[PDB]
């Protein structure tokens, strides 16, 4: 089968990797932070604004468009792509993660009383047709990272098995990439099993499930690593809710191409501009006569024209401008981070260049977050 | 600022005002609208978007309302409101209340006028009125006034009266003070008519006012629901008649497109352009014809039989949002409460509403400016 991924350069130290995707809409380089296009689109920023920052690949989350505008409207919108205008690629989920799950499926209650609506792995797999998206995502059953018992185990190979039901219903992978999500939760065994078997499945691209939901952070990065570890090394990996900074960076050091998250767009609603320190509150009064821009590095709209004062008082009224201003540097700033980790690795200097992240991030290498210490020396980075 | 007039048909002012902002290498053409912006920004558009819309005109138009409150900081940053919104390019007329949110009438007296942002009242004497212009540093700015003898309740004729004599004072101390600031001499004061609905005061004023070296005149309590009334016209065109010919002559609180051709009879030149920002407030996007609560120029996007309806808001409509998305999608971000409803909407409004101003002027250049009112007023 024909590979969406060519890997262009490798860490010899770590499990960094730069590549590129092959998708029907364009090819993204790799590693790739994905943007929610669902909420940006609510936050007022334009396919010309998020096209001009360099993204070419968002997000389209399935179940908002099941409940407006429906699958049927944007089917005869000539899909999702048509609808919103958006030249580039798109990755919808399943739809699937109120809801009580059986083996036919994810069931939706209506609300006070009515029929159910039931979401199969068939009917899932139909759906994001409409949608035409360029990545498809595998319905899966999802349960918290937080639980343990019985109910882990079996979500694990009942996502198997709606696994195998999706790559049936799915007649086109010529047009449409699907991918598979690693469950089987915290626990070691069952997610090996689960990536023994998954593997075993001839699917374009693999996800990685079931993590950032509460869990300890010692207990994310291992199996993220483990992962990571029993995934094809010739296929993209896609770590599903990950956007902190700190996490791109090291994730990434683990072996992590694909990343989702709507971090970026929820903080910029909060007054949050993310920096290479952390974030700058600039609702804060510190920042009411500071005449400098958020970052003089970064190349976002933002930074090049207005400066962090000014922002400041936009916060300070009834300007929705002021949403977007901070909706168009945050995604600015996760894309700057992500092509300057890719280009560490094309340059064989990403340990470096990680040294560099955390010594601005956090200072002394004592004060770094005692998980990431960990996980980067997994690895061969060392602070 | 060097006005010149092409020509006069109807009482319609066709011409352009020349030697114009810091570098006095700008123009003006008159009849036109100004930008209307909000905090020193146009309402749902960055300076990014602002850039995507055609025939944007070359002045904006700032409100001390949205701006006094940030009185402070604007002195600490000493180069100007242009300058510190991102856009030194544009020319600024700051006003005093902004024409949507002004805010709650009974603060005007002989010694300070109050202005309401988003942090509260701010009230503000001559001296502080002058002080804050100092720190914007437009380049034309209203002078501080007293409107609110023009108001719904029934005014006496002395408070009509008081408000010529009370914004006459406080003229010629703002002339007082700003001769005696390197600054604030770079700006111009443009004077304020006003007089309620007393034409003896509204003559008065006119005549007072015009007897001040002004640079304009803003044309002030014409404001009407819903629209401007048939005695406040007449009233115009008595105060117009008492002005030179030579100076612009501005109006606030009229921007709905009937009434705007109505005060260019008048002799109006510039004028607000709130007015597609309200039809975005309310979903709506402006569909009104100029070739050779919500009114019948526009439509109402929320309603359900846009669901499928994939043409855009005006079709040949050379907009970023007409050219770009369709009416099912921005019906369907209204649905959601999306933001890019009110961007994708005010894009579109906005330029067909600086296009309207383009037909009114190329109207004036072929004497047709009647039937493009005509048809303006068969869309009611
Ligand atoms: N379909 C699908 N979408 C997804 N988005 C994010 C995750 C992974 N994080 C979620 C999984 C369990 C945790 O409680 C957390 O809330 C995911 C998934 O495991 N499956
Ligand atoms: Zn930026
Ligand atoms: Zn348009």
């Amino acid at each position: 089968a024909p590979r969406i991924m060519r890997l262009v350069a490798e860490c010899s130290r770590s499990g960094a990797r730069a590549g590129e995707l092959r998708l029907p809409h364009g090819t993204v380089a790799t590693p790739v932070f994905m943007p929610v296009g669902t909420q940006a689109t609510m936050k007022g920023i334009t396919t010309e604004q998020l096209d001009s920052l360099g993204c070419r690949i968002c997000l389209g989350n399935t179940y908002h468009l099941g409940l407006r505008p429906g699958p049927e409207l944007i089917r005869k919108a000539q899909g999702l792509h048509g609808f919103m205008n958006w030249p580039h690629n798109l990755l919808t989920d399943s739809g699937g993660f109120l809801s009580e799950v059986t083996e036919e499926g994810v069931h939706f209650r209506s609300p006070y009383d009515g029929e159910e609506t039931l979401l199969s792995p068939e009917r899932s797999v139909e759906i994001q047709n409409a949608l035409g998206s360029d990545i498809i995502m595998q319905l899966d059953h999802v349960v918290s990272s937080t639980v343990t018992g019985p109910l882990v185990e079996e979500a694990m190979h009942r996502s198997v098995r709606w696994l195998d039901r999706c790559i049936a219903a799915h007649k086109h992978p010529d047009k449409q990439n699907l991918f598979a999500i690693i469950q089987g939760g915290l626990n070691a065994d069952l997610r090996t099993t689960c990536l023994k078997e998954m593997t075993k499945r001839d699917v374009p691209g693999f996800a990685i499930g079931g993590l950032s939901g509460g869990e300890s952070k010692a207990q994310f990065w291992k199996m993220v690593a483990l992962s990571t570890s029993m995934l094809p090394k010739d296929k993209p990996r896609y770590l599903m809710g990950v956007g902190y900074a700190t996490d791109l960076v090291v994730c990434v050091a683990l072996g992590c191409d694909m990343f989702d998250c709507v971090y970026p767009t929820r903080t910029a609603r909060f007054g949050s501009a993310l920096v290479p320190t952390g974030n700058l509150q600039l609702k804060k009064k510190q920042y009411a006569k500071d005449f400098s821009p958020i970052n003089p590095e970064c190349p976002c709209p933002t930074c090049q024209t207005h400066s962090r004062a000014f922002l400041h008082a936009l916060l300070h009224s009834d300007n929705t401008t002021a949403l977007h201003h901070l909706t168009v540097h945050n995604i600015a700033y996760q894309l700057q981070l992500l092509s300057a980790v890719r280009s560490s690795i094309l340059e064989q200097r990403f340990p470096d260049f990680v040294r560099n992240f955390m010594r601005t991030m956090y200072g002394d290498h004592s004060l770094c977050p005692a998980w990431a210490v960990e996980a980067l020396a997994s690895v061969g980075i060392m602070l | 600022p060097k006005l010149s007039l092409i020509k006069v048909v109807n009482g319609c002012r066709l011409g352009k005002i020349q030697n114009l902002g810091k570098a006095g290498d700008c123009t003006v053409d008159i009849p036109g609208c100004l930008l209307y912006t909000r905090t020193g920004s146009a309402p749902h558009l960055t300076h990014q978007t602002l850039r995507n819309i055609h025939g944007v005109p070359g002045i904006a138009q700032l409100t001390l309302s949205s701006l006094a409150e940030h009185h402070e900081v604007l002195a600490e940053y000493k180069k100007g409101v242009g300058s510190f919104i991102g856009m030194p390019e544009s020319l600024f007329y700051c006003s005093l209340h902004d024409p949507v949110t002004p805010g709650p009438a009974g603060y005007v007296t002989s010694k300070s006028v109050s202005v309401w942002g988003f942090g509260g009242r701010v009230e503000m004497t001559v001296s502080k009125f002058m002080a804050i212009q100092e720190a914007l540093q437009p380049d034309w700015f209203q002078c501080l006034s007293d409107g609110e003898a023009s108001c719904a309740e029934t005014t006496s004729i002395k408070r009509a009266r008081k408000s010529v004599d009370r914004s006459l004072l406080f003229l010629d101390s703002c002339l007082r003070l700003q001769e005696e600031s390197e600054v604030l001499q770079k700006s111009v004061i443009i004077g304020v008519i006003e007089g309620g609905d007393v034409m003896e005061e509204r003559l008065r004023s006119a005549r007072e006012t015009a007897k001040r070296p002004v640079g304009g005149f803003l044309l002030d309590g014409f404001q009407g629901d819903p629209a401007v009334t048939e005695t406040r016209l007449h009233l115009l065109s008595s105060v117009t008649a008492e002005l030179p010919e030579d100076k612009p002559r501005l109006i606030c609180g009229v921007s709905r497109p009937d009434e705007v051709l109505e005060c260019i009879e008048r002799g109006v030149d510039l004028f607000e352009s709130f007015f597609p920002y309200q039809v975005t407030e309310r979903g709506c996007a402006l569909t009104f014809t100029f070739d050779c609560e919500m009114t019948s120029f526009e439509i109402n996007l929320k309603e359900k039989k846009y669901q499928e309806d994939f043409d855009p808001l005006v079709r040949g409509c050379s907009c970023y949002c007409c050219k770009n998305h369709t009416r099912a999608y921005i019906h369907h971000l209204l649905m959601t409460n999306e933001l890019l409803a009110g961007v994708l909407l005010m894009m579109h409004n906005f330029e067909h509403y600086f296009g309207f101003f383009c037909s009114i002027r190329e109207a004036l250049k072929n004497d047709t400016l009647a039937q493009l009112k005509e048809l303006i007023c068969r869309q009611m």
